[PDB]
């Protein structure tokens, strides 16, 4: 490779004119508009530039090196917290270590199994994802458990479409190579295609699931409820609004059995209706009554759970921070009342129902969650696991006398908490697994949470983890992940590839908490969206340059990579940022064109981020915004290695291919290479690759930063 | 769960190294 060699590109004199409320009438030329089809030059074009990056990565010795060390720090056994079903029996997922997708474990007895025994020693297969197309090419990418535990639901995504389909089978029909072969599949009859944006919610009687279809870009979209035992014409329609086609729907069942809940969203911000319906014994029917409680969008409503007509609902409303509300549905006007209060400087992340009348919350204090236990009354009991330093969930079912957390963190891979009502009360908090890792020594890490200024003021934490013997004195590379918005908290993860990447080079790892994302609530999610998505970047280039500053990371040596929002993160900074701010840039599946993100697929729900392109005042905020239409000929880029899915049905590719067509326009003559990589197998709505294929691409990402940095194996 | 996340434009159900969602993946199967 050298400067200059890059693709003949067709320019093209295809011009969208938009109105501008300050500039009036605004001709765009678009002249890669070409690169939105699917065509065989278009063929001939995605050829080229991924064969001239496979080619530039042939000729680093090291990815194959990273590739052994990658594979080697990813092996090791992983697994879920368990479930206890009405059957009396536990289930939970098992990976071996780098199989493609992890295998859903039954308990051989009706008991707790002693996990340190291990997994094939305390239970046997039930479920196994890998079998449902001999090939490996059909992904599980949900399932539910019904209520009584006879039957299991499962959501399967196809290589090709852009839609899972759900099947039902007995809970004592177990998928796997072994039964396959000696039998047939095993599954029920019923096929319940089309199913998307969704979960699967059983009414409490076991007999059928509520589940959001789309009709045979996506619109119209149909709340329905599937009978077991039944084909998918019998199928009732619970809501539709063909006067919004744009809306989307979820629900829920309260545990009692008294109630059914719809969600309305009308975009992907955090505002939805909420309406109540009483069923009565026999379950769903078509004609439900809608008690319409929330009919504004205003603030978010997650039920959480209801004792009697008294509900129980996590909101936003008048408290950016999250909080507890009841609100009691016996009262013709229902009268609504704080339960937890809204806590100033931590976020409300989620609160499960516990032992049927307790309360487990988890907050997110300095983008680090803290569990507390809450009693009927809702007294703040105790905290639990309050050394952990991490990110933090909640597993369990409302009727029984336990709970799991599951907790993990920077330097934690995967610790499993068990609280037991039951038990005596110094004896109910434990630890039922921890996950044991390859090679690394989680030890080895440090974590360390730093604030710094963005250009307005603002105050904004960040993330550094380093291997211990890595030193802040200016030397170090850095490798700064971001987001940066729909409210999306850039919380910690534990990532063995991370870590090893660090420990072989003394790099460090950077994470800052900005604006857009939910980290601090609502007002953290308003300080980076829509007309203020600037301050986003600029917290992100700040974060950058604070870094160099304050010798965390030398001079020239602070990679950035985001994956779709993150990539659009990545490529806008790229372009705002000042001449070697960053050493190296990775955008994956991002988004770039923000004149058209809102013309594909689902890309309209997104204006609730970025703004709406038609309208003249909001244009004149996102045209200077746009990474494909802000790139200059007189700044060097970094080296910049974009990665795409060329059957990505959620960002488009598209807008991948008309930044690196432009970036190679503008600067044909960078002395850095921008390269774009095209992976493509058509993967499924909701699929991770094959594991192997995994390796192979992070060793690909992780080599070009390092070649690009100039690091160099010790 | 969340419906209305299930549709942002974020890498898998916020980086490519989430690849393993193993440890969360039983937490709400009934």
């Amino acid at each position: 490779w050298a400067p200059g060699n890059y693709p003949s590109t067709r320019r093209s004199d295809h011009v969208d004119t938009y109105q501008s409320a300050s500039k009036g009438e605004v001709p765009v030329p678009d002249p890669y508009q070409w690169l939105e089809e699917s065509t065989d030059e278009v063929d001939k074009w995605t050829t080229a530039q991924a064969d001239l990056a496979q080619s530039y990565l042939d000729q680093n010795a090291d990815i194959q090196k990273l590739a052994e060390k990658f594979r080697a720090s990813r092996n090791y056994a992983k697994f879920s917290a368990p479930t206890l079903l009405d059957d009396g029996h536990w289930y939970w997922f098992y990976n071996r270590g780098l199989q493609s997708q992890s295998v859903l474990y039954r308990s051989k007895e009706p008991a707790l199994p002693d996990f340190s025994k291990g997994d094939d020693n305390v239970g046997d297969v039930f479920f196994d994802p890998n079998v449902l197309a001999a090939d490996g090419s059909a992904g599980m990418v949900l399932c539910k458990f019904s209520p009584d535990g006879k039957f299991f639901a499962y959501a399967v995504s196809h290589l090709g479409g852009d839609y899972s389909t759900i099947y039902v089978r007995s809970t004592s029909s177990p998928l796997s190579q072994a039964s396959v072969a000696q039998g047939v599949d095993g599954r029920l009859s019923d096929e319940v295609k089309w199913f998307k944006f969704s979960t699967i919610i059983w009414t409490k009687d076991s007999k059928g699931f509520l589940y959001q279809r789309y009709p045979a870009s996506d619109r119209n979209a149909m709340m329905c409820y599937h009978k077991v035992g039944t084909t998918q014409e019998e199928d009732i329609i619970v809501y539709q609004d063909n006067e919004h086609p744009e809306w989307i729907y979820g629900a829920d069942t309260s545990e009692d059995g008294k109630y059914l809940y719809l969600y309305q969203f009308k975009d992907t911000s955090k505002k939805n209706l909420l309406w109540v319906a009483e069923l009565d014994e026999d379950g769903v029917k078509s004609g439900i009554h809608w008690r319409k409680v929330v009919n504004e969008y205003a603030a978010d409503y997650n039920i959480i759970t209801n004792h009697g007509s008294l509900v129980y609902i996590k909101t936003n409303l008048n408290a950016p921070q999250y909080k507890v509300i009841t609100i009691d549905l016996s009262k013709d006007e229902p009268e609504i009342r704080d339960f937890i209060p809204e806590e100033k400087d931590a976020k409300l992340a989620q609160v499960n129902c516990a032992n049927e009348e307790y309360f487990v919350a988890i907050y997110k204090r300095n983008v680090k969650d803290e569990i507390y236990l809450y009693s009927k009354a809702g007294v703040q009991l105790t905290r639990l696991a309050p050394d952990f330093v991490g990110a933090a969930s909640i597993a369990n079912r409302q009727k029984q006398t336990h709970f799991f957390l599951t907790l993990s963190g920077f330097n934690t891979p995967g610790t499993i908490a068990r609280y037991d009502f039951t038990a005596p009360e110094t004896q109910r908090f434990s630890i039922l697994r921890t996950t044991k890792v390859n090679e690394l020594d989680p030890d080895d890490f440090e974590s360390t949470q730093v604030w710094y200024e963005s250009k307005d003021g603002t105050k904004i934490p960040m993330f550094i983890v380093r291997h211990k013997s890595t030193k802040f004195d200016g030397t170090a590379a850095a490798i700064q992940y971001g987001y940066g918005g729909f409210a999306t908290s850039a919380d910690p993860f534990f990532s063995p590839i991370i870590l090893t990447f660090l420990q072989t080079y003394g790099a460090i790892f950077a994470v800052p908490s900005i604006r857009g994302g939910g980290e601090f609530g609502e007002e953290w999610h308003k300080g980076g969206r829509r007309e203020t998505k600037v301050n986003t970047f600029d917290d992100f280039i700040a974060a950058a340059q604070f870094l160099v500053k304050n010798k965390y990371a030398a001079p020239g040596k602070v990679a950035i990579n985001g994956a779709s929002n993150g990539g659009l993160l990545v490529m806008g900074s790229i372009v705002r940022a000042p001449e070697g701010t960053f050493g190296a840039a990775v955008p994956e599946g991002g988004v770039a064109d923000l004149l058209k993100f809102h013309k594909f697929t689902g890309g309209q729900a997104w204006i609730s981020e970025y703004g709406n392109p038609s309208i003249p005042e909001e244009f004149d905020y996102i045209y200077p915004l746009s990474p494909v239409h802000n790139v200059r000929t007189d700044k060097v880029m970094p080296a910049t290695l974009i990665t795409v899915n060329i059957g990505d049905g959620r960002v488009v590719p598209m807008h991948s291919f008309k930044f690196i067509a432009t970036l190679q326009h503008n600067v044909p003559q960078n002395p850095h290479p921008l390269l774009i990589k095209i992976d493509k197998s058509w993967l499924g709505a909701g699929m991770g690759k094959p594991t192997d294929k995994n390796v192979k691409d992070a060793a690909d990402k992780w080599g070009f930063i390092a070649r690009a940095l100039g690091l160099e194996l010790k | 769960f969340d419906t209305n996340a299930t549709r942002l434009p974020i890498w898998g159900i916020w980086t490519a190294e989430h690849v393993d969602q193993t440890l969360a993946s039983g937490n709400d199967i009934c």
